[PDB]
């Protein structure tokens, strides 16, 4: 996969390696998931998010 | 802004509103606690340096409901290739004296890596701009919080069909040339914030037009992805005695 295709797939930030390698990475604040895209907030005010609409649709 | 609506209070809380001597100056976007993003030209007639004050939570300017946090501005970091009076490396970057407190409407937009802006976020096509600035081109300014979806044009687009300076590699037109829809005087420095996959992330900065809603023309942005790394160094440097600091770029 590669990052300038559909962001490689990362929810995110997204790192091209030599050879057919993909690496996701995630803004601080976030830690990335299992499944290597997918970023999930580890503070209780992230970067980007709004607070009354994620407490609206939790 | 021009044409837009109200930001629900809380739903722009990157937002900053500065100030010099009390009176409103420019905005700007929190990017972190310390850190906040504005325009060079904001600053082109400043006297005093010490009486910048930067407001995070602000919403309605007409009074105070106590989610309002106010800091002198320690420092404001320019780039050397900014020249004032005119309109290419149109970013300021400014250190608060003290962090603000992040809340429920204090939060700071993500400053995104320089790739993932290049090759993903320029091509969402709308992206919100806000301000307390002039609602209409010659008429007062907003005392609620406004913002407004603009389409981004691709540069050779923006070149065709608008109808003076030039659109460098340091810009980018976003807006409608019918004379409807635009950011205007007072909203200077403020975000320009794109959407993706849930997350908010800075892309621009309000910077310039011919007039405000001008009939032809669209609304120029400062393209912050030209500037990731240099803002990226700055905030890792320790403080410099003086406001003003003038700052190599690239
Ligand atoms: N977008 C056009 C306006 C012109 C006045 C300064 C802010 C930007
Ligand atoms: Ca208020
Ligand atoms: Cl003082
Ligand atoms: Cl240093
Ligand atoms: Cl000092
Ligand atoms: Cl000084």
């Amino acid at each position: 996969l590669i990052c300038v295709n559909e962001n490689g797939g990362c929810e995110q930030y997204c790192s091209d390696h030599t050879g057919t390698k993909r690496s996701c990475r995630c803004h601080e604040g976030y830690s990335l998931l299992a499944d290597g895209v997918s970023c999930t907030p580890t503070v209780e005010y992230p970067c980007g998010k709004i607070p009354i609409l994620e407490k609206r649709n939790a | 802004i021009v044409g837009g609506k109200v930001c629900p209070k809380g739903e722009c809380p990157w937002q900053v509103l500065l100030l010099v001597n009390g009176a409103q100056l420019c905005g700007g976007t929190l990017i972190n606690t310390i850190w906040v993003v504005s325009a060079a030209h904001c600053f082109d007639k400043i006297k005093n340096w010490r009486n910048l004050i930067a407001v995070l939570g602000e919403h309605d300017l007409s009074e105070h409901d106590g989610d309002e946090q106010s800091r002198r501005v320690a420092q404001v970091i320019i780039p050397s290739t900014y020249v004032p009076g005119t309109t290419n490396h149109d970013i300021a970057l400014l250190r608060l004296h003290q962090p603000v407190v992040l809340t429920d409407h204090v939060v700071p937009l993500c400053l995104p890596e320089r790739t993932f802006s290049e090759r993903t976020l320029a091509f969402v096509r709308f992206s919100l701009v806000s301000g307390w600035g002039q609602l209409l081109d010659r008429g007062a300014t907003a005392l609620e919080l406004m913002v407004l979806n603009v389409p981004r044009l691709m540069t050779q687009d923006c070149l065709q069909q608008s109808r003076s300076p030039n659109i460098t590699e340091y810009m980018f037109c976003a807006g409608y040339s019918d004379g409807s829809k635009d950011s205007c005087k007072g909203d200077s420095g403020g975000p320009h914030a794109t959407h993706y996959r849930g997350t908010w992330y800075l892309t621009g900065i309000v910077s310039w037009g011919q007039g405000c809603a001008t009939v032809g023309h669209f609304g120029v942005y400062t393209r912050v992805s030209q500037y990731i790394e240099w803002l990226q160094k700055l905030m890792r440097s320790e403080p410099r005695p003086g406001v003003l600091l003038r700052a190599p770029f690239p």
